């Protein structure tokens, strides 16, 4: 799956 | 006997933790309120608590020396697999072997859709960890070491993760030797690594009950988007 929110929070 | 780099690492993790852990619970007010009366009545509140806590764990993880050297993908895998474990770890700071609204007990967790199969060993964990009476320096090192684990499924550059962790591991082992006086230091590192082993087992059981819980769309409905993304959907 994709993790846009996790990706965004990790910068 | 702590190098300047190791002291640097501790100072960084201490500040990182201070910037991501608010002991005053100022933010808990913004969560869906806890309901105690009650099937899954605490699910909305604890889901928000966990979602909030994931955000804080991520903010902590980003400030771990060397963590920024990993690829985006490896950063994701490490956070996804360790999140629940670090939340359990960091929660030890609020755990007491003795507010009132945001003080959680067995029945609360049970009202979030979990069984004693998880709750019993989770309490054993908290008690055993509390017993170690870790310095805060050791506490923050343990959370960082937990996050940067080579053996997490899906890791690509395991050698790099391991190298980043060894640096954190050596810092802890040296800190204990130089700063933690006996008897309290007796086998302290081994006991801390065992806690990490305990956490893998707590992680697996939580995963199981989360799959069961989130299988019902009416319960999945009570979660948050971040929880669904991190813990699965
Ligand atoms: C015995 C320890 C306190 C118990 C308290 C309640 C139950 C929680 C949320 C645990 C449950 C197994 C998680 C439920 C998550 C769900 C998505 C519903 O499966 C994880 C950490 C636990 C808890 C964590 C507590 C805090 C408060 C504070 O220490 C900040 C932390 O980030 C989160």
């Amino acid at each position: 799956k994709n993790h846009p929110m996790l990706m965004n929070l990790l910068k | 006997k702590l190098s300047e780099e190791q002291q640097h690492i501790i100072a960084i993790l201490l500040d990182a933790h201070h910037k991501t852990y608010d002991p005053t619970y100022a933010d808990f007010r913004d969560f869906r309120p806890p309901v105690r009366m009650s099937p899954l009545s605490m699910l909305p509140h604890l889901a928000d608590l966990v979602s909030y806590s994931i955000q804080k764990v991520i903010g902590f993880a980003k400030m771990i020396p060397g963590f920024r050297d990993l690829t985006s993908d490896d950063q994701i895998v490490l956070l996804k697999s360790s999140a629940i474990e670090v939340i359990m770890l960091r929660s030890n700071q609020s755990f007491t072997m003795d507010s009132q609204d945001y003080k959680y007990d067995v029945t609360d967790v049970s009202k979030a859709g979990h069984t004693l199969e998880l709750i019993e060993p989770l309490i054993k964990f908290q008690v055993g960890l509390k017993k170690l009476n870790l310095h805060e320096e050791e506490h923050v090192l343990l959370m960082a070491i937990c996050i940067v684990s080579p053996d997490r499924p899906g890791v690509q550059d395991a050698k790099l993760v391991e190298a980043i962790q060894d640096r954190l591991s050596n810092t802890l082992q040296t800190y204990i030797r130089c700063r933690h006086p006996p008897p309290g230091s007796h086998q302290l590192y081994a006991k801390m690594i065992q806690k990490l082993a305990d956490l893998r087992s707590l992680n697996e059981e939580h995963s199981k009950q989360y799959r069961s819980l989130s299988f019902q769309p009416e319960n999945s409905m009570k979660l948050t988007p971040l929880v669904l993304e991190v813990f699965g959907n």
